[PDB]
RNA sequence: CUGGUGAUAGCUGGUUGUCCAAGAUAGAAUCUUAGUUCAACUUUAAAUUUGCCCACAGAACCCUCUAAAUCCCCUUGUAAAUUU
RNA sequence: CAUCACCUCUAGCAUCACCAGUAUUAGAGGCACCGCCUGC
RNA sequence: AAACCUGCAUUAAAAAUUUCGGUUGGGGCGACCUCGGAGCAGAACCCAACCUCCGAGCAGUACAUGCUAAGACUUCACCAGUCAAAGCGAACACUCAAUUGAUCCAAUAACUUGACCAACGGAACAAGUUA
């Protein structure tokens, strides 16, 4: 019933297709041991406040990768606004970058590319915003 | 067992006269369910040897999945009314005379 | 509409049981007054407690 | 008993009530006295900074 | 209002005039006031004098209090030790 | 709801600011949506020696002090007797409340070290009269007042709302004796009559006219300057800025030295009225200023702050992630 | 279709002998302004004694000054007024 | 509107529809043939 | 061993009941609803809605800001609100134009406390649309 819960999930709430769910869980072994509560949260994330699509979602491998380092460099990217939300109709008004550049570049290598910040802000800003997490499940 | 209660109370009718019951009498209240309430043990005399204790006339307390299921069917065990006592007590006392 | 101020509840330390409420700022110690019981007909040291609601 | 109990406690807190008040009466001028004498201090620390110019 | 019961076809009495009002034979309607127990922090104490005290009420509101009840609660009562027994007849009355 | 106000302030903000500091608008961006760091100003009235020993066990320096060597190791002055205390760069720790001191007076405040620099910048000496103009709710009165330079104060804010609260601030850290008298004076009235109520009064006047603050604007949903009933106010505070500062202007002695600070990064409002203000007073009454030049005290706060070296006269003070302090403009012109 | 059902309608319409008598415009609250409740007004009965009209006297300084007047009100002319 | 054609989604199976059928099938939908061009 | 059934929980599906608070020619966008003051009825009181403009949803000092009690005022009703001699008890009716919220209910040994119920005399909890 634990692997029935996280496929139905997916299924389900998530809205995957059957053929996407498999490709997920081929490559992204790691659904299985997550939580449903942090699973879901990690998907609607970058179906709204991201915007990603579903087949994005597959293909990029999103859902391995942790759900802190998503809020890190996510949010940063979007108080930098180099990342803009789409809007109801989904147009964007920069270009908003790729998901393979934002989470498979690695942390030095991902402020060059795209922030184009110091490591010692991006430093200061993980800080901030752990505190803004803290406060929110506080406060929830 | 499910066993109800009624949230408003009911008027007195009196002495040889039926309640009047309302449309807010059918509301009722689950206070216990009989089957969440903790097991007991059937009380039986047994007849033939049994693992648990293999002497004849021994009063035993065995869970009632047992007894109902394996004792009493199978004639292994009776139960332990107070006239098969009284005659099980009259057998013991022709053993040890 | 910050909460400055607090409600608290001065109990008597006469042990007669008479208590009243009084208004003190948040950021403060406990305060210790000399208030009127009604019981012993005198003034009596009076302590807080517990805090009611904030103001 | 519930009566003579409670009256036992009002008596009992008021044999100590004397003293009780004389010694917040007292910590209340300490406190003040205390509070007093670094307003003396103090104006002594910004009168140096004046002294050191003059 | 029920002025006619469906089972009895008598009048009614209203419950939420018995537990806020008391009635002196003579006719006067004893209340309280209303916010004698909130916010008393806030009031000086004069206000709350004033407050926790039993007022009358006026020719209006008495008439009104009169229909709402039956006369079991307009009957001469003779409880024992009542507080408010010296208030049921009114003296040196005129006009 | 409906359209959120801080997102039409951001809205503004970014087609605007984007041109003006190009590739640092998104350092500024994340500095703006981030909290600020909250400096802490010793109460000198209460145990200042006690509190300066307890806040350097929170690790936080005294960035005034360190201020006060660099000026000579770089070769006016400024306003003494303030004890400001912040955190290291990229520190993101915050001060605890403020508590209350054996003298009854509150032992500290916590501000915006940013704000600090134009007080700073007034270079206020002892003996003299200080107005503020708009000085409500006391961020830049409160630290005037803890130099202790002032004989003679007027606090006058348009808003009796905002007048209020800087009453309650000024009794809960100021001892009621320097307020008792006639030293500090507290008014709500129009900044503007100050132009002829009292001309050439005072010789240190600090005019903090109202703007949209960066800062609260992108944070605070109630009265924001963005929403539409105030679109109306938004079209016409440039106008409110040039009259507010020829008033202030107007109000100081020749000889004398005028503040003016704004908390936005605005251009518009930061050097547009500035110059607005100096042509005013020639055309209509004939006043020259002239505007002192703030380099020199920008390079001795560059440690704990951060600078924008664009401006025409004024210092602007930026925000940034390692120094979230501001956004500050102050820009010192003296009366000839 | 029948029944609940003589559903409900702050809405529209209607409301049937004779004669006489007294009888119109302050307001407040309200999911309220097409309504209702209280007050005012009006009616009847009762009780009581003053009611109306009004001679002086009297009723604030301000922001510098400034209207017709109003309140109160003994006499007097009158017969009402208050209360239940 | 429907319409061939195209496309998406769901389903690995029987004794009353689907079906006495079995993914070249069935169902739920979009679009409206074809031809050219395009995403990936 | 397993299932079915039953009871109790937890998601989801599909449904069920009910409602669209007022003011501003209409719509859009916004503002407004309570309390205090002024233009505002020049002289007892009351009274100009709509409108124009500025405020209030506090704070501070007390800790007898205790307890009782004649006579009056009253926002045109009621609710509510206001002043107060004397007296007991102490000492030798606090400032402030507004600075506020009924009943039920909930908590508490008692005392007492609880709503931007701000639609501010307050429905325990209900939107949009119909060409
Ligand atoms: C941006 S705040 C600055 C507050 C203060 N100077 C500080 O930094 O701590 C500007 C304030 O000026 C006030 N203000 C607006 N218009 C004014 C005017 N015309 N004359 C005087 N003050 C005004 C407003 O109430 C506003 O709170
Ligand atoms: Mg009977
Ligand atoms: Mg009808
Ligand atoms: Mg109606
Ligand atoms: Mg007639
Ligand atoms: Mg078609
Ligand atoms: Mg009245
Ligand atoms: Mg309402
Ligand atoms: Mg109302
Ligand atoms: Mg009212
Ligand atoms: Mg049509």
């Amino acid at each position: 019933q634990d692997i029935n819960d996280t496929v139905r999930l997916l299924k389900e709430k998530c809205l995957f297709t059957v053929q996407q769910v498999t490709k997920i869980l081929h490559s992204c072994p790691s659904v299985l041991r997550e939580d449903l509560g942090q699973l879901e949260y990690k998907f609607q994330y970058a179906y709204f406040r991201m915007g990603i699509k579903h087949p994005d979602i597959v293909k990029s491998e999103y859902l391995q990768y942790s759900l802190t380092k998503i809020k890190q460099r996510h949010i940063y990217l979007e108080r930098l606004g180099r990342y803009q939300t789409p809007d109801k109709k989904g147009q964007t008004q920069i270009p908003n970058p790729l998901l393979k550049d934002i989470l498979r570049v690695s942390e030095a290598e991902f402020l060059a590319r795209t922030a184009c910040t110091s490591v010692e802000e991006f430093q200061v800003f993980k800080k901030l915003l752990a505190r803004e997490e803290e406060e929110s499940e506080s406060s929830t | 067992t499910v066993i109800v209660e009624r949230w408003w109370k009911v008027p007195l009718a009196g002495e040889g006269r039926k309640p009047r019951l309302h449309r807010r009498h059918r509301v009722y209240k689950l206070v216990e369910d009989t089957k969440h309430r903790p097991k007991e043990n059937l009380e039986l005399i047994l007849t033939q040897s049994v693992e648990n204790v293999g002497v004849r006339g021994d009063l035993v307390s065995v869970k009632k999945s047992l007894g109902r299921n394996r004792l009493l069917p199978q004639g292994l065990a009776v139960y332990a009314s107070p006239e098969n006592k009284k005659l099980f007590e009259e057998e013991k006392l022709l053993r040890q005379e | 509409s910050k909460s400055k101020n607090i409600l608290v509840r001065m109990v008597s330390e006469a042990g007669t049981g008479f208590c009243f409420n009084t208004k003190r700022n948040r950021l403060r110690e406990k305060l210790t007054l000399l208030h009127y019981d009604p019981v012993v007909k005198q003034r009596v040291l009076f302590v807080e407690k517990k805090k009611i609601r904030s103001l | 008993q519930k009566r003579r109990e409670r009256e036992q406690h009002i008596a009992e807190c008021m044999a100590k009530m004397p003293q009780m008040i004389v010694n917040w009466q007292q910590q209340q001028r300490e406190n003040w006295e205390k509070a007093q004498a670094d307003k003396e201090r103090r104006a002594r620390l910004q009168a140096e900074a004046q002294e050191l110019l003059g | 209002l029920t002025y006619f019961s469906a089972r009895k076809g008598k009048r009614k009495t209203v419950k939420a005039v018995i537990d806020r009002f008391l009635r002196l034979h003579c006719g006067l309607w004893v209340r309280r006031k209303a916010g004698y127990k909130k916010k008393l922090w806030k009031k000086t104490p004069a206000r709350k004098k004033r407050l926790r005290e039993f007022v009358f009420c006026n020719k209006t509101q008495s008439k009104l209090l009169d229909k709402m009840t039956t006369s079991f609660w307009k009957r001469r009562n003779w409880y024992v030790d009542d507080p408010y027994q010296k208030y049921h007849d009114r003296t040196n009355l005129k006009v | 709801p409906k359209f959120p106000a801080v997102r039409l302030a951001l809205q503004n903000f970014d087609m605007t600011y984007s041109v003006q500091f190009g590739d640092l608008w998104p350092s500024i961006r994340v500095s703006l949506l981030s909290e600020q760091k909250y400096g802490a100003l010793v109460n000198n009235f209460a145990a200042w020696d006690h509190v300066s020993a307890k806040l350097e066990q929170l690790s936080a320096k005294d960035f005034v002090n360190e201020a006060i060597s660099h000026w000579e190791l770089q070769s006016w002055a400024c306003s003494p007797n303030l004890r400001c205390f912040t955190f290291d760069r990229g520190d993101i720790s915050r001060f605890p409340p403020a508590r209350p001191g054996s003298l009854g007076v509150m032992e500290y405040y916590l501000m915006d070290a940013a704000s600090l620099l134009p007080v700073l910048a007034l270079g206020l000496q002892p003996g003299d009269i200080v107005l503020d103009l708009c000085a409500a709710p006391g961020g830049k009165t409160l630290a005037l007042l803890q130099t202790g330079c002032c004989r003679n104060l007027a606090a006058n804010d348009l808003s009796p709302s905002r007048i209020a609260r800087l009453q309650k601030i000024l009794h809960s850290y100021v001892p009621e004796e320097i307020r008792d008298g006639n030293q500090v004076r507290v008014t709500s009235w129009d900044g503007r009559k100050w132009g002829e109520l009292e001309g050439d009064t005072y010789d240190r006047v600090l005019v903090d006219v109202p703007c949209t603050t960066d800062r609260h604007s992108l944070h605070e949903e109630e009265n924001n300057i963005f929403k539409r009933s105030r679109k109306k106010e938004r079209q016409i505070l440039p106008v409110l800025q040039v009259q507010l500062l020829a008033a202030g202007l107007l109000a100081t002695k020749p000889g004398g030295h005028v503040v003016y600070s704004t908390c936005s990064l605005s251009h518009l409002q930061n050097e547009y009225v500035v110059q607005g203000a100096i042509e005013l007073l020639a055309n209509q009454y004939s006043i020259q200023v002239q505007v002192e030049d703030l380099t020199h005290f920008r390079r001795v706060f560059m440690d704990t702050f951060c600078f924008f070296s664009s401006c025409q006269v004024g210092e602007l003070v930026i925000p940034n992630l390692m120094a979230n302090f501001g956004p500050m403009y102050f820009c010192k012109m003296r009366r000839l």
